RNA sequence: UUGAGCCUUGAUGUGUAGGAUAGGUGGGAGGCUUUGAAGUGUGGACGCCAGUCUGCAUGGAGCCGACCUUGAAAUACCACC
RNA sequence: GGGUGAUUAGCUCAGGGGAGAGCACCUCCCUCACAAGGAGGGGGUCGGCGGUUCGAUCCCGUCAUCACCCACCA
RNA sequence: CGCGGGGUGGAGCAGCCUGGUAGCUCGUCGGGCUCAUAACCCGAAGGUCGUCGGUUCAAAUCCGGCCCCCGCAACCA
RNA sequence: AAAAUGGUAA
RNA sequence: GCGGCCCCCUGGACGAAGACUGACGCUCAGGUGCGAAAGCGUGGGGAGCAAACAGGAUUAGAUACCCUGGUAGUCCACGCCGUAAACGAUGUCGACUUGGAGGUUGUGCCCUUGAGGCGUGGCUUCCGGAGCUAACGCGUUAAGUCGACCGCCUGGGGAGUACGGCCGCAAGGUUAAAACUCAAAUGAAUUGACGGGGGCCCGCACAAGCGGUGGAGCAUGUGGUUUAAUUCGAUGCAACGCG
């Protein structure tokens, strides 16, 4: 980072649906290098979501993300010897990266029986934009709005 | 300072301030400078202004 | 009320705060607003964004007088100054003149001693 | 000049079931109309923005009203306010 | 004893169809640490009793309490 | 000699009418931060309530003795 | 924003 | 030391040409005068600023730096004080010794044939030659080569202090020692190291992330304590599942 601007590592798409975005999602959910366990959880959650709201696996999942993608965030700058919180726009790829991360943390905290059930409920609430992950996005937007003076 | 702008306008044109005192005088007339500080800042100002 | 239809906007920009006062053409005030009074007290009120928000509020609270035109008189330095003028233009006012009235002594009274921070 | 007023007249009046800017109560089953109603702008005010009390103007012979509702039912007219 | 006024979150105070502010407590970030900031969660029969309309913190009388003026004060 | 006020953790001070569960600064102890020490941060421990005797189911708190300390008064000759 | 100190000889 | 504009009184410097006096000159102990700011006395004045002082912060503390106020003073008239890094840290006068680039102010001639060409004075700034200098540097405005006169110095501390004299309203100024004590104190420059100095660059250094330790039980090492012995060594990073 100091010197060498670097490239990007490619990931293969999801076997069931052939989408890169969903493949990244299982990676975020994976723990201890157990991809088969992770993909099993995600597929079960997606199927439950699809039959809950009709719609379809990818479209329902995308709708949930759109309600959690951030648009601006604060970042300490410390230029003149004082600490500020300057809002900054979010890069398009970093948007869903934060969205997917936030959803997983919300699901992990949610107290249901199975992880698939936790995940299905969490991003189902996200589709109706009332879950904890949605609350996280609102706080980030609200904090950035307050510090709009700096730019 | 004084600009009597005509009806075609989208730019402030506030450029006579930099052509005038504007903030140079304000920045220097806000704290007293004991006579000998000026003389010294004047002397070094153009001691450096040599090529 | 009284439909003056044109006045003057006085911008008092300093290093710590900015005050916007809209008067008629005889110096009778009609309305005012300040960066400090628009929230964001402290270090956030000496910013250009602080100044334009104050200008927008001062544009409000005088709409009853139906101002259409106004000169702007700018006083002092500060992070505001230019930001307010843009906000007044964006607020829907026909700016006619732009003059600065910053007081410049012909070196009269002695200023305070230099800060030794 | 300004209020306190003072003694008269015009307006004044949103949860909610509803045509809704239902102020309470009664005489109360009919009115004003050239002592201008209808179709339109006008401005103070307001508002949980329903448009209203309001000045006149092209205008020139009509509808309200019980009815569906509401805890309340006609400001149809009059009156104790 | 008569008159004048009052009782509303832990605190300081607003308000015939809506209990409102500000300060407190816990969290969130924030900060070197803080601090200073911004964001959420709360926390009241609106003192009780009784009284009209549909209720009416709003309206009325009685209590318990507080403040002042006055009577009382032999 | 007479009259008042005090005695509470290691130090200086609150808790008295309100007899039914000793708190607050600095100190002390353990762990952090530092090359190390101060400062700073986190977490703990520390109390015959001067002594003795009573009335109370219960006494730092209410009463009456004793010890110590502080402050007033001790005048007319 | 704040930021003190470092026993004797060798 | 002296900055708005105008008037009144007044000192010095420089240039052109000519006339005049005829060594009338240079330096100067003692002496006399002038001498920033602060300060003192008497009488005025007082906007701003601001010692002292008061409050708010910061801090371990903060008799400070920062913030809010604020008296003397800063201003005027007269009198005193007589000191400054009063510095060019370089006494005054005179003569001589290669150059370059500028500023300011006079003056002669040539077609001014625009802001030009050729000369000749005064003051002033920078860079550099020989020479000088411990070096740094100075260098026709010398710290170069010489002459005249004056002032001053003789290791550091004690000490520009004590005592005495003179001066002052005071504050104090000026002249100016000794005992005692040390073997150094000091100037310029060189190489490093360091800086809460500057520039450029790099590192799981930060930032972006993931998973841990610090809490529990147990394994293991160390410190401490204990013991007859608890063998010896390793001790910030770079000792502590180490020999
Ligand atoms: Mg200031
Ligand atoms: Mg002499
Ligand atoms: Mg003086
Ligand atoms: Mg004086
Ligand atoms: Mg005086
Ligand atoms: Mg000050
Ligand atoms: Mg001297
Ligand atoms: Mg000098
Ligand atoms: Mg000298
Ligand atoms: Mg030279
Ligand atoms: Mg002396
Ligand atoms: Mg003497
Ligand atoms: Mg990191
Ligand atoms: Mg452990
Ligand atoms: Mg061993
Ligand atoms: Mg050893
Ligand atoms: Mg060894
Ligand atoms: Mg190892």
């Amino acid at each position: 980072p100091r010197r060498r601007v670097i490239g990007q590592r490619k990931i293969l798409p999801d076997p069931k649906f052939g989408s890169e975005l969903l493949a990244k999602f299982v990676n975020i959910l994976m723990v201890d290098g157990k991809k088969s366990t992770a993909e099993s959880i995600v597929y079960s959650a997606l199927e439950t979501l699809a039959q809950r709201s009709g719609k379809s696996e990818l479209e329902a999942f995308e709708v949930a993300l759109e309600n959690v993608r951030p648009t601006v965030e604060v970042k300490s700058r410390r230029v003149g010897g004082s600490t500020y919180q300057v809002p900054v726009e979010v890069r398009p790829v970093r948007r869903n990266a934060l969205a997917m991360r936030w959803i997983v943390e919300a699901a992990r905290k949610r107290g249901d029986k199975s992880m698939a059930l936790r995940l299905a409920n969490e991003l189902s609430d996200a589709a109706e934009n009332k879950g904890t992950a949605v609350k996280k996005r609102e706080d980030v937007h609200r904090m950035a709005e307050a510090n709009k003076a700096f730019a | 300072i004084k600009v009597r702008e005509n009806e075609p306008f989208d730019v402030a044109l506030r450029r006579f301030k930099r052509s005038c005192e504007k903030a140079g005088v304000l920045a220097e007339v806000r704290r007293r400078e004991f006579y000998e500080k000026p003389t010294t800042e004047r002397k070094r100002a153009k001691a450096s202004a040599v090529k | 009320r009284k439909q003056v239809s044109d006045g003057v906007a006085h911008i008092h920009a300093s290093f710590n705060n900015t005050i916007v006062t809209i008067t008629d053409r005889q110096g009778n005030a009609l309305g005012w607003a300040t960066a400090g009074g628009s929230g964001f007290r402290g270090s956030r009120k000496s910013t250009p964004f602080a100044a334009q928000v104050a200008a927008e509020r001062c544009a409000d609270a005088v709409k009853e007088y139906g101002i259409k035109n106004l000169e702007v008189m700018v006083k002092g330095p500060g992070p505001g100054r230019e930001s307010t003028i843009r906000a007044l233009n964006a607020a829907g006012f026909r700016i006619t003149n732009i003059t600065d009235v910053t007081p410049i002594p012909h070196n009269g009274c002695r200023p305070p001693k230099k800060r030794r921070v």
